[PDB]
This record gives structure tokens, sequence and C-alpha cells, in this order.
């Protein structure tokens, strides 16, 4: 029975390098090409390259050339993937996949590793900037943009918690800068906007940041 | 009075891969094939075109000792008119072969805990070998129609594959050391005689 | 060069659904080495189709692949609940490189299809005064939970500065997502309008904002 056991999860900072291992068992390690695929959280699969454990030859896709290095040690039946000069959007689960063809590369994978999560987090804490999402100019929407913060999470309430009906706080994006951004929107009918006060309460504990932004129509 | 150096062929310290099978040319000496046949170290000892008991009393001009290493289930391929990866791409015996095929299990010597990857065999080749032909090229096998230009990859295979050779392997997947003695009767002074 | 794959394919139990995968003449339409993978959440992908139409052993006959031109297709007849997963196509792309598709979520319809509601916000005057600008496109109350977001400056596409959340389940078992377009204040005021296009089950919902 084929088993591809990869090394444990790694936490890295931008500019560093990481080395992922992948030990095979249950088959002649030199008989099948090994592929490397990564998958960002919530996103899709991305092919990185392949190595032949027999000959040692490799091939990398264009976007990883100059940063990726695939090696193998036949005495321990282990393949290695090294990624240098890491950035935020390199945060993904890296997996080794065995080519199902014998001694040929054909791109169809029949056995996968459990994956190795590689997290490239921001290098320092940062409190968010809070901007008002002014209502457009029969429903009307207003909200608060909680921009560029790290790490998770932030808590957004409206009117000290006295405004919950119609509030939807969206999950944050992880921008390629490594900073999170979030938006929280209140929906009221068009014909009742300027009746009440709308103040969003943004709290970011890791940076000791507490902001109260009053949202209102413009001009 | 020289004895034929069969010791340095059978009791050689290390053996060759089957794709680069070693050949020793025995000449101008006296050998006793009965002692080889007497030894029970051999699990395979089949002769073709000549009997082993009538071998220590027949003179030949030259004796060739081919030695290599293959795995268990491939030992049967070292015979005239056999098919397989070894007989087609690595070591082929002619149909009018006159000689003996000797093999013995070398799992105690040619196996490593973790795998011995030094013994190779040719897996891809454009055509079959002629009898007694050796192919040691390391060119990329062009399987498709697009040329490979020495670049390994899609439809561009590396022609050599390594045996696993682990001690825990099944007998059919364990290493075997093979010695093929071929006798030639060139119209010439027969020097290699038996005693 | 990514393989274009629809964001959401869906169907009722027992129905037949087709997931497309459009490449170019140098990958899908060039070689008969298209593959299909099935990924349940949190698990490793499973090979379902290789070489356009061949099935590995154990894969149900309900899954069948085919290819026409630069477009491959994975068809699932007799849709069942366990078929709800993400499906990725793959193809050889020449020069010893393989490429994946964007991925399609296949949802077994448990409730009627809900089109996404889109609300687009322009950059606030405070952010513009900080020499920054961000468009916020908020997508909510859509089912099944998969969507492609496309941004447009004037009428030409925009791919730089786009960040989009993956769909997340709401409290009503529908889904929501958000997309952000980071701009400079000069780019925001140069073009006459920016648009957020949201594709879901063939139809597209578009919202547009203009300077000032
Ligand atoms: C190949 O060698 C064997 C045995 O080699 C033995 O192990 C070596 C490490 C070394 O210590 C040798 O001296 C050992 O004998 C030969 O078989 C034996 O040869 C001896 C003569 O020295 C004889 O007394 C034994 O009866 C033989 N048989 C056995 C089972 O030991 C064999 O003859 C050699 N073959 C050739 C072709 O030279
Ligand atoms: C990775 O493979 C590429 C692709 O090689 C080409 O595709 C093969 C299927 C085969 O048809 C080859 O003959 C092709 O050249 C390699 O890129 C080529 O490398 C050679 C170097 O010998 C060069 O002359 C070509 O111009 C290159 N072509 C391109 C498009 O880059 C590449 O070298 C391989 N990478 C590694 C690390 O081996």
């Amino acid at each position: 029975q084929v088993q591809l056991v990869q090394s444990g999860a790694e936490v890295k900072k931008p500019g560093a390098s990481v080395k992922v291992s992948c030990k095979a068992s249950g088959y002649t390690f030199t008989g099948y090409y090994m592929h490397w695929v990564r998958q960002a959280p919530g996103q899709g699969l991305e092919w990185m390259g392949w190595i032949n454990p027999n000959s040692g030859g490799t091939n990398y896709t264009q976007k990883f050339q100059g940063r990726v290095t695939m090696t193998r040690d036949t005495s321990i039946s282990t393949a290695y993937m090294e990624l240098s000069r890491l950035r935020s959007d390199d945060t993904a689960v890296y997996s080794c996949a065995r080519d199902m063809a014998f001694s040929m590369v054909r791109g169809s994978f029949d056995y996968w590793g459990q994956g190795t999560l590689v997290t490239v987090s921001s290098a320092s804490t940062k409190g968010p900037s809070v901007f008002p999402l002014a209502p457009s100019s029969g429903t009307a929407a207003l909200g608060c943009l909680v921009k560029d913060y790290f790490p998770e999470p932030v808590t957004v309430s409206w009117n000290s918690g006295a405004l919950t009906s119609g509030v939807h706080t969206f999950p944050a994006v992880l921008q390629s800068s490594g900073l999170y951004s979030l938006s929280s929107v209140v929906t009221v009918p068009s014909s009742s906007l300027g009746t009440q006060t709308y103040i969003c309460n943004v709290n970011h504990k890791p940076s000791n940041t507490k902001v109260d932004k009053k949202v209102e129509p413009k001009s | 009075t020289n004895l034929c150096p069969f010791g340095e062929v059978f009791n050689a310290t290390r053996f060759a891969s089957v794709y680069a099978w070693n050949r020793k040319r025995i000449s101008n000496c006296v050998a006793d094939y009965s002692v080889l046949y007497n030894s029970a170290s051999f699990s395979t000892f089949k002769c073709y075109g000549v009997s082993p008991t009538k071998l220590n009393d027949l003179c030949f001009t030259n004796v060739y000792a081919d030695s290599f290493v293959i795995r268990g289930d491939e030992v049967r391929q070292i015979a005239p008119g056999q098919t397989g990866k070894i007989a087609d791409y690595n070591y082929k015996l002619p149909d009018d072969f006159t000689g003996c095929v000797i093999a013995w299990n070398s799992n105690n010597l040619d196996s490593k805990v973790g795998g011995n990857y030094n013994y190779l065999y040719r897996l891809f080749r454009k055509s079959n070998l002629k009898p007694f032909e050796r192919d040691i090229s390391t060119e990329i096998y062009q399987a498709g129609s697009t040329p490979c230009n020495g670049v390994e990859g899609f439809n561009c295979y590396f022609p050599l594959q390594s045996y696993g050779f682990q001690p825990t392997n099944g007998v059919g997947y364990q290493p075997y050391r093979v010695v093929v003695l071929s006798f030639e009767l060139l119209h010439a002074p027969a020097t290699v005689c038996g005693k | 060069a990514v393989l274009t794959q629809p964001p959401s394919a869906s169907g009722s139990p027992g129905q037949s659904v087709t997931i497309s995968c459009t490449g170019t003449s140098s990958d899908v339409g060039g070689y008969n080495y298209v593959s299909w993978y099935q990924q349940h959440p949190g698990k490793a992908p499973k090979l379902m189709i290789y070489e356009v139409s061949k099935r590995p052993s154990g894969v149900p006959d309900r899954f069948s692949g085919s290819k026409s031109g630069n477009t491959a297709s994975l068809t699932v007849s007799g849709l069942q609940a366990e078929d709800e997963a993400d499906y990725y196509c793959s193809s050889y792309a020449g020069s010893n490189h393989w490429v994946f598709g964007g991925g399609t979520k296949l949802t077994v319809l448990g409730q009627p299809k809900a089109a996404p509601t889109v609300t687009l916000f322009p950059p606030s005057s405070e952010e513009l005064q900080a020499n920054k600008a961000t468009l916020v496109c908020l997508i909510s109350d859509f089912y099944p939970g998969a969507v492609t977001v496309a941004w447009k400056a004037d009428s030409s596409p925009v791919k730089a500065g786009v960040e989009t959340t993956t769909p997340s389940k709401q409290s009503n078992n529908k889904y929501a997502a958000s997309s952000y377009l980071s701009l400079t204040p000069e780019q925001w005021k140069s073009h006459r309008s920016y648009s957020c296009q949201v594709t879901h089950e063939g139809s597209t919902v578009e919202k547009t904002v203009a300077p000032t």
C-alpha cells in the first residue's frame, strides 16, 4: 500500500525559505515520478513541477523558476521541495503527488500526501484603518471598511451592540500584502436612512486598537 | 599449466549491471568444469548444445564468461529464445547457443537495508538486441514523434531503471548473480581444454 | 495559463450535470492528456478521469469525460449527495508542464437557486484623503455557494489589485463573499466608472460606481 508521509506544518516570515519532505513507502521509490502541488486556503490547485527519483531530473513551471528546488534522497525514499524568498501569497498546503505511470511523467496522480501547511504571516502587528462606507446616492446599504490589519481577528459591532438587525460582517480577505481587510454592512430600507445614528465599533485586540466611526450620507 | 581464472569471474567481489554486462575472455589455460558443476552453490545450471559431464574433456578455442546481476523472475530470460525486458533490451542469447547458464541467489551481498540502487537495467529501447550485443548508451528515449533534444520529460524517458533490491523482497525480486559461459570452436588452435 | 472552469455547476438528485474546462490549442486542444480530480472539503484530491475519458478503477460509470476542441467536459449522470465536492481539470501544457483549472463546486440542490445580491461601494472621501482608494463589492444570499468575480475599468477588464474571499456559509444556509479592488486615487478619477461583475449559474449581476 502506497503511503506518502510529509513533514509537519511550518510557519515562516516573508523573505525566508522552507523545506518540505515527502517520504514514500510501499513501492519502488525510483519507479515513479513525483509531482509537487500547492493549494491556497479556500482556493484551487496549482501545479509546481516534477522530479524523477530515478534520474534526478526536474522541471519547474515558469512562475516558480528561481525560487523552487526539488531534490531527492533515494537511500531514504524521500523527495524534497524547497521554496526560497517567500511572500504572503505563498501560504498554501504543499502536497507531493505520485505519477501513476511507471517511469514516465504523464500528469495523472493516484496517491497524494497528507499535505504540509506553510504559513507565511506578516512580520509585525498592525491595527486597521476604519473608513465609512457611505450609503449610495427599496433598500439602502451602509457600512465600515476595516482595512489592512494583522493578525486576526477584529470585532465589529454597531451602536455599542444596539444595532444588530440587518448587520452582516463579512469574513476578511487576506491580501497579498499579508494584511487582512474586512467590511461590515448594515442594510436599512431606502426611506429610513437618516432616521437613526450609525456608528460602527471596530476592536482589534492584538494592536490595542479601538475605533468608533460615524457613518452618514455625503454631500 | 595455467588454470583458467574462473575464480575471478564467479568469486568476483562486485558484479556488473545487466545493461553493462561484463565479459571475460578465457584462453590458453586448463579448466575443470566438473568442479563448477560439483559446487552446489548454484540454483541455476542449465547447458545448451553441450552436456556438462562431457565438458571437462572437450577443447575450445575461446571461452567467454559473461556476468551480471538480475532479479529472480528474470533468471528464466537468460536462455535461447526467451522474451522479456532483459532478453530484449539488456542481454540476448542466440538460438544456436552453445554453453551454460549459471546463477545463484546473491541477496546477502547485493541488498541494502533501504534498497541497493546501483544495479540497473535498460527499460526502454527502440529495438531488440542482437545476440551478445551490449548497449550502454544513456540517451533520452524518444517515445513520441517530437524530438527530445536531451531533455527528460513528456514522451522523453530515461532509458535506465534501478532494481529495488531490499532484503525483505520476495525471492522473485531478490538479486541473482548470473555467469554465462559460451564456448566457441573457431577454426584455430584450441587452447582452452578441460581436465 | 489557467484553464477556464465555471465557478458553480449544480443539479437536483438523479439529474445529469456537465462541468466544462476551456483551455487553448496548446494544452486541452493539443494533447489527449486531460484529467479530472474530485476534492471533498479537507481531503486530498481523487483522480476521476485521466486521458480525456479513461476512468481509474473504482470510479463510478456515472462519471464520464470527453473533449471537443479546446474544451473538455466532465459529466455526472445520476447525481447523488456524495458527489458534492470541488472538481478540478488538468492538462499537459507542453514543455514538460501541467496546468490545473480554476475549479468548479458541484452542489446537489437542496434548495432553489438564489442569485447573488451585489452592493458596490466607491472609495470613501477619507481614504482618498489618505492617498488610497479601495472598491468594496459585497456578494450575499446566493446558492449554490460558488461565484466568479470580474472587475471592469470603464469597459476594459482589470486583474491587478483584485482580492476576493472564498464563499462562506451564512446563517440561513446560503452563501456570501466579498471582493476588493485596490486602486490609487489617480486611477479612480481617471476612468469614468468601475464595475463589479458577479457570475452565478450562467447569469451575471453587475454593479457600477463612478467618481464623486
Ligand atoms: C569461490 O570460493 C568458494 C569458497 O570461498 C570461501 O570463502 C572465501 C571468503 C574464502 O575464505 C575462501 O577461502 C573460502 O573457501 C570456493 O569453494 C571452496 O573452496 C575451498 C578451497 O579453498 C574448498 O576446500 C571448499 O570445499 C570449497 N567449497 C566450499 C563450500 O567452501 C570455490 O571453489 C571458489 N570458486 C572459484 C570458481 O574459485
Ligand atoms: C524543462 O523542460 C523544458 C522543455 O523542453 C522542451 O520540451 C520537451 C518536451 C522536449 O521537446 C525538448 O526538446 C524541448 O526543448 C526545457 O526547456 C528547454 O531546454 C532546452 C535545453 O536543452 C532549450 O534548448 C530549450 O530552448 C528550452 N525550451 C523552453 C521552452 O524553455 C527545460 O530546460 C527543462 N527544465 C529543466 C530544469 O530540465
